[PDB]
């Protein structure tokens, strides 16, 4: 889900929490057209983001996110490239 | 830095025709002036609005209070720290709101003690930081560069603009009026996160936090102990030594008080 | 400076470490107590396990079983893996094993994972952990049983369940047992080791096991970059154990010491655990009963063995037949006699006379112990009632022990005695509880406990302890035991699963060689201490700095002595002027400068060239560096 996902990552504690939030939530599949707006949560935690560890599993999680189904990735490869020459 | 007094020193109301060339030098040596101390003022307090997209988007600092001239021995008043608090600290010359101006005389009244490694110059640099508001004031006392710069704070939205808010910030936190520096934190919260360009995103922003700190120290300025006191908890969660980053705006914050 | 731990599970760890330009794997494990949730595997159908009914809820009720209260899983015992996900394991460079226990789950890291590294250890330990991968494989493929239970794993149908399947943590994660030609594909990327051997990791890190005294083949690891130590302590044991003795003076000068494999049941004496099952089994015996000790091929198996073969003799029970029963008996026995020269003082001094160090072969010799490969083979023809027999997964959930407990369980003659503490002996023994069968609880565990792990600690003196955070609290079953914890003169930082810990250890100071040839153009000086300069070319090749040959400056030039001293080295026509602090000199040959400042000089020249460079070096006749 995309607000639950979004919610959860907000209250979590920055370092440990998020970091298992991510976690359970890499495991379970997401539905291709739901991809985008999770995709976009999660690159909005990362510019919030300060641990290292936590934005590591980001980026780690919406690389595997974009192997999901019929995905099309053209359009989450701009704000991707913005965040490796920010990273 | 010291090239304002010789410009400054001609008529400042000088006959348009008669003194067409020197009236044309006035103006654009007050308006180059003008430019350098509002880059070199976003440079030192605009750091995350100074980068774009892919920039790093570091930390902005800010200008706090002459504290540590009060305590030093330099600045040293047996009957001068109560209520000339506010006169040392603004000169009793910024009573107005001036936006992308600095209408302040404090240059000359007093000057920036600071060392050869307290500073990055103890002779360029520092002249550099403290001549900004006196070089302001000559400009604006010619005409045509006071209205230049009106037009370009009216034009430019000097609130959502980076240079003028960072001037506007500078000036206000000299002048003591906590009340605009309020302003420019509020605004640099909302403007900084709802921006697609890379800076300190949320409440949790470092320009915030330093635009509070410089509103708790303009209010300690202004004798408000309990609003700057406010300020700083808020905060929480010529020159003066204090880092941009965000963790060391807390703990100056108590400095003011 | 950093440290994922990829296992919650204190004596069967996983841990990653970020440290310098290599990231190393230290250890892998498998949390096998995931399988005491399931069903057991029998190596026969038996009629009691099938006909069990099956639990009921609101809506499934055949993927679940329950026997005598307690709910289980229909379904093949499942492992669980430590966590992959977190950590991009094809990042992983090096990988080292301490244990054959820790050997376990490196299949599924090598294969599945994208691993592209290098695996370091023990002869002995790559042996044992190959034949103890060789009998989990043998024994789960021996009689599959599918996977169809998935909606048990389901997160909001585990919190209804009863308490043992609803404690059990990650289960998503959980996998099947990985097939024999992963192992045979995940040992061939194995290098051994032998013990204070210095392997260079890309000549940035230098890794050496050492001998950790808890097993064959078992070994601590240091690692260090030369001036900044990381010691690995997994299980070890100061005992007199067969294997060569703790190497305790090598950990010493450690930044950081993370320690793993601490013993569980620490107020277990293990020779008094080890005299107990001796006697219990010597009583039960007497009274014309069998014996069932499910244990590993090659853990604690010799000790007890070596105990048993003095004990029976005093006795009077050399009559009774002594049965060990695993795919990877003989491969077991023979692989513990053959390494001779990786035990203690004592009995690698048998290799001098002709004699084999282990005494089981004499049990052998004199026929006393005789092992099988299974059940079906010889040991049905040999088989004699009043017997003990040493065999199985002691997870009671597959193997020959499965087909043990089944067949003696029925009798109070009979006696099952475990040995192995890593498995809750109420919760493996819950998927037959009604039996009328003898248990006995007597672990043998001959790792460090808490008071030998603090002598060690003291003896050591280490910066920083990192360890599971099961060490930093008293054990749940005691919860006032404060003689049971790790206490460290700093607070000693402890890690949970999937935890991520930035160690403060983070030093400058990385070593550098300069060669002969640089270092007959360097010359040094006097300060307050020597000192150079040196202005050369940095040539970096496999992580190894070499310097190849091709502001600041420090002295005293108080006011007077510049006046003073400098005043007519070559010049004329000079003039001091009054300043404050300090003094001002310029000359009037072109109204050349020089002025100083506290602590402070610089010269300045005023349109003239040529006799600048001379007043700089003027200067610097008692001007150095520092």
């Amino acid at each position: 889900k995309s607000a639950a996902l979004h919610i959860d990552l907000c209250k979590a504690t920055s370092p440990a929490d998020a970091l298992q939030y991510l976690l359970q939530f890499a495991r379970k599949p997401v539905e291709a057209e739901s991809v985008e707006g999770v995709v976009r949560i999660l690159l909005e935690h990362y510019y919030k983001e300060n641990d290292p560890s936590v934005r590591l599993k980001i980026a780690s999680l919406l690389g595997l996110l974009s192997k999901t189904a019929g995905f099309s990735p053209d359009c989450i490869m701009d704000d991707a490239i913005n965040i490796l020459q920010n990273e | 830095l010291h090239r304002m007094k010789d410009l400054c020193r001609y008529m400042n109301n000088f006959d348009s025709e008669a003194h067409a060339k020197y009236k044309n030098q006035v103006v654009y040596s007050t308006m180059l002036v003008f430019f350098k101390n509002a880059f070199q003022y976003v440079n030192s307090i605009q750091p995350s609005l100074f980068q774009g997209p892919n920039a790093p988007s570091q930390v902005p600092l800010v200008l706090l209070e002459d504290v540590s001239n009060v305590y030093g021995d330099v600045e040293i008043d047996r009957n001068k720290h109560i209520h000339k608090k506010r006169k040392l600290a603004e000169g009793r010359e910024k009573t107005m709101s001036s936006d992308d101006e600095d209408c302040s005389a404090k240059g000359r009244n007093r000057h920036i003690v600071v060392n050869k490694a307290e500073l990055a110059n103890s002779t360029e640099v520092l002249e550099s930081f403290k001549l900004a508001r006196e070089s302001w004031e000559l400009l604006y006392s010619l005409e045509f560069l006071d209205k230049e710069f009106t037009r370009i704070c009216l034009a430019w939205k000097t609130d959502t603009w980076l240079w003028l808010r960072i001037f506007l910030t500078d000036m206000i936190i000299y002048q003591g009026q906590y009340k605009k520096a309020i302003a420019s934190l509020h605004h640099l919260a909302a403007l900084q996160g709802s921006i697609s360009q890379p800076q300190i995103t949320g409440q949790g922003t470092l320009e915030h936090q330093r635009a509070l700190i410089q509103l708790a120290t303009c209010h300690f300025a202004l004798g408000e102990y309990r609003m700057t006191c406010e300020k700083v908890l808020d905060l929480m969660c010529d020159l003066k030594l204090l880092p941009c980053t965000s963790k060391a705006i807390m703990p100056y914050c108590l400095h003011l008080m | 400076m950093k440290l994922y731990c990829l296992s919650g599970h204190p004596t069967l760890p996983c841990n990653v470490l970020k440290f310098k330009s290599t990231t190393i794997m230290l250890d892998c494990g498998l949390d096998m107590t995931s399988t005491l949730n399931f069903l057991p595997l029998p190596l026969v159908q038996s009629p009691r396990l099938s006909n069990l009914p099956g639990w009921s809820l609101k809506d499934l009720d055949k993927e679940l079983k329950e026997c005598s209260g307690h709910v289980f899983v229909d379904s093949v015992p499942e492992f669980c893996l430590p966590e992959t996900e977190l950590i991009d394991l094809s990042t992983v460079d090096v990988i080292l094993i301490s244990n054959y226990h820790c050997m376990m789950a490196l299949p599924y890291i090598t294969e599945h994972t994208g691993f592209t590294g290098t695996v370091y250890a023990t002869e002995p330990t790559v042996q044992i952990g190959r034949l103890l991968m060789e009998e989990l494989v043998n024994f789960i493929e021996r009689v599959p049983k599918a996977q169809s239970a998935s909606l048990w794993k389901n997160k909001d149908i585990q919190r209804l369940l009863p308490s043992p399947l609803k404690d059990a943590v990650e289960v998503s994660t959980w996998r099947r047992c990985y097939t024999m030609q992963e192992v045979n594909s995940a040992l061939s990327k194995i290098q051994l080791v032998g013990y204070s051997q210095k392997i260079e990791l890309f000549g940035a890190v230098q890794v050496t096991p050492l001998s950790s005294g808890y097993a064959l083949g078992s070994s601590n690891w240091i690692i260090q970059s030369h001036y900044e130590k990381v010691s690995y302590v997994s299980g070890s044991s100061l005992l007199t154990t067969h294997p060569q003795p703790m190497d305790q003076a090598s950990l010493k000068n450690s930044d950081v010491l993370v320690l793993t494999g601490l013993t569980q049941i620490p107020t277990a004496n293990p020779d008094g655990m080890v005299g107990e099952f001796c006697s219990n089994l010597a009583l039960t015996v007497r009274n014309g009963g069998n014996v069932l000790v499910p244990c590993y091929p090659s853990g604690v198996i010799y000790d007890l063995l070596e105990c048993l073969y003095q004990y029976i003799d005093s006795a009077g029970l050399s009559s009774v037949p002594l049965y060990f029963i695993s795919p990877v008996a003989n491969s077991s026995l023979e692989f513990s006699q053959i390494f001779a020269e990786w035990l203690c003082h004592n009995k690698q001094s048998k290799v001098y006379l002709p004699e084999p160090p282990f005494p089981h072969a004499e049990l052998i010799q004199t026929n006393k112990l005789k092992h099988y490969p299974s059940i079906h083979g010889d040991f049905s023809n040999d088989f004699r009632q009043p017997c003990v027999v040493f065999t199985g997964h002691p997870s009671l959930r597959f193997g020959d022990v499965v087909h043990f407990m089944e067949l003696w369980g029925k009798s109070s003659l009979n006696t099952v005695i475990f040995t192995e503490p890593d498995f809750s002996y109420l919760e493996a023994l819950a998927p037959y509880q009604p039996l009328a069968m003898k248990c006995i609880y007597c672990p043998i565990d001959t790792r460090l406990n808490f008071i030998q792990v603090s002598k060690l600690l003291k003896e050591v003196q280490p910066l920083h302890v990192v360890c599971p955070e099961q060490y930093t609290q008293p054990p749940p079953a005691q919860s006032h035991r404060m003689d049971l914890m790790i206490d460290c003169q700093p607070p000693a930082m402890s890690y949970r699963r999937a935890e991520v810990l930035a160690l403060p250890f983070k030093r400058r100071y990385e070593k550098i060689e300069i060669m002969p040839e640089l270092a007959d153009s360097l010359v040094p000086m006097e300060i307050k201490i020597s000192l150079a300069t040196v202005s050369a070319v940095l040539h970096t090749k496999d992580n190894k700095h070499l310097l190849q040959p091709p502001p600041l400056l420090s002295g005293s030039i108080p006011v007077e002595q510049f006046v003073q001293t400098l005043e007519k080295h070559g010049f004329s026509d000079i003039k001091v002027e009054d300043t404050a602090k300090g003094h001002i000199v310029l000359l009037q040959e072109a109204e050349t400068l020089i002025q100083i400042e506290e602590d402070s000089t610089h010269i300045i020249c005023d349109n003239d060239e040529m006799l600048r460079v001379r007043l700089r070096d003027l200067v610097l006749k008692f001007l150095q560096k520092f």
